[PDB]
């Protein structure tokens, strides 16, 4: 109920990789992300990286504090593993689709849990790479993930796509269908 | 499917009326269940669960860490807060507005128009259909908002309605970004 | 002027 919510600390660390993320939030939205192996922090807006900084070696030593916590709960708790969880996929255009006006298609993944997932675009049935883009994980209440990916795209009544996700929670791989209507 | 084990941190600041109240809430995270916490509405640290005594306890065992825990609603919440609100804060992107119709696949024996709102930032936002000198108040629906990721929401509005020769129809926008509303309208039949 | 964070804590190490 409160107006804002920040999250100056969103610091995640698994065995699996080993892989890691550190980032800011803002009512539900990723300031930016530090990209743990360069070192860099990447901001979200043109706004953000002309007003604001934030030192990359921060993420670091947090998140290296996570990987010693993270160590010592596997032994307090009998190394008990995390549970899959059935990640739900939509898909959706970000502007009403014009044919032959450049858009965007957006897939959302949500409840993702481990944060370990393939997100990638068919077009035609084709593999897709360029153009193709993806959030950060962001955080839930709940403790799991959500991912967003995108694909910019010409509106073609001879073209169609499918958001490909990959999971250990899925049986198979999964694939949310949209076209032109 | 590989074993995973789950680390998660998370630094919270929930603010309310500017900087009036501001609450801060730390939480230590093992896969899914948050073990361990802060909040600065009771001052010490927590075991939530029966995996986070061991932690709670070394934690408040340390004086320096306490205060300087406490003090982090200060140094981080209240401070970060100033660099959202010159930034964030005072972000403004109007929205696009688009009306078209239902196509088909039946609306339920009942034709459909569709006001799309897109791309507009922050969320509060006030979406109203006319039909000629009336506002409609049935027959709407509207989706959830709507949050693309790139720091931009979007939002949908269908009217129920029976196209009729001389009605028209527009859709009221209201945003945070925009001094007048914008109006746009849709005339049955042409 | 610059980003502040919060310092995650330590558990102890035996
Ligand atoms: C782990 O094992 C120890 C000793 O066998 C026991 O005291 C503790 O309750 C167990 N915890 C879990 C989560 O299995």
């Amino acid at each position: 109920v409160a107006d804002h919510v920040a999250s100056y600390g969103v610091n995640l660390y698994q065995s699996y990789g080993p892989s890691g993320q550190y980032s800011h939030e803002f009512d539900g939205d990723e300031e930016f992300y530090v990209d743990l192996e360069r070192k860099e922090t990447v901001w979200q807006l043109p706004l953000f990286r002309r007003f604001r900084r934030f030192d990359p070696q921060f993420a670091l030593t947090n998140i290296a504090v996570l990987k010693h916590n993270l160590n010592i709960v596997i032994k307090r708790s009998n190394s008990t593993a995390a549970t899959n969880e059935v990640p739900e996929v939509t898909v959706f255009s970000k502007s009403p689709v014009t044919l032959g006006q450049p858009n965007t298609l957006i897939c959302l993944v949500d409840n993702i849990f481990p944060p370990v997932v393939n997100i990638t675009w068919l077009s035609n049935g084709h593999s897709v790479t360029e153009g193709v883009s993806e959030t950060s994980f962001l955080s839930k209440s709940d403790h799991s993930f959500f991912k967003i990916s995108y694909l910019t795209f010409l509106p073609s009544a001879d073209e169609i796509y499918d958001c490909k996700v990959e999971h250990w929670g899925l049986d198979e791989p999964l694939l949310k269908h949209w076209e032109p209507e | 499917s590989p074993e995973d084990f789950v680390y998660q941190f998370k630094g919270m600041c929930y603010f309310t009326n500017g900087t009036e109240r501001v609450r801060l809430v730390t939480r230590y995270i093992y896969n899914r269940e948050e073990y361990a916490r802060f909040d600065s509405d009771v001052g010490v640290y927590r075991a939530v669960t029966p995996l986070g005594p061991p932690a709670a306890e070394y934690w408040n065992s340390q004086k320096e860490v306490l205060e300087r825990t406490r003090a982090e609603l200060d140094t981080v919440c209240r401070h970060n807060y100033q660099l959202e609100l010159r930034t964030t804060l005072q972000r403004r992107v109007e929205p696009t507005v688009t009306i078209s119709p239902s196509r088909t696949e039946a609306l339920n024996h009942h034709n459909l128009l569709v006001c799309s709102v897109t791309d507009f930032y922050p969320a509060q936002i006030k979406v109203r259909w006319f039909r000629n000198d009336q506002e409609e108040t049935t027959g709407v629906v509207s989706t959830p908002l709507i949050r693309n990721g790139d720091w931009t929401f979007q939002i949908l509005v269908m009217l129920e309605m029976t196209p009729q020769r001389g009605d028209v129809y527009t859709c009221h926008v209201e945003h945070p970004s925009l001094q007048n509303p914008i109006i746009v309208e849709w005339r049955a039949q042409s | 002027l610059v980003e502040a964070l919060y310092l995650v804590c330590g558990e102890r190490g035996g």
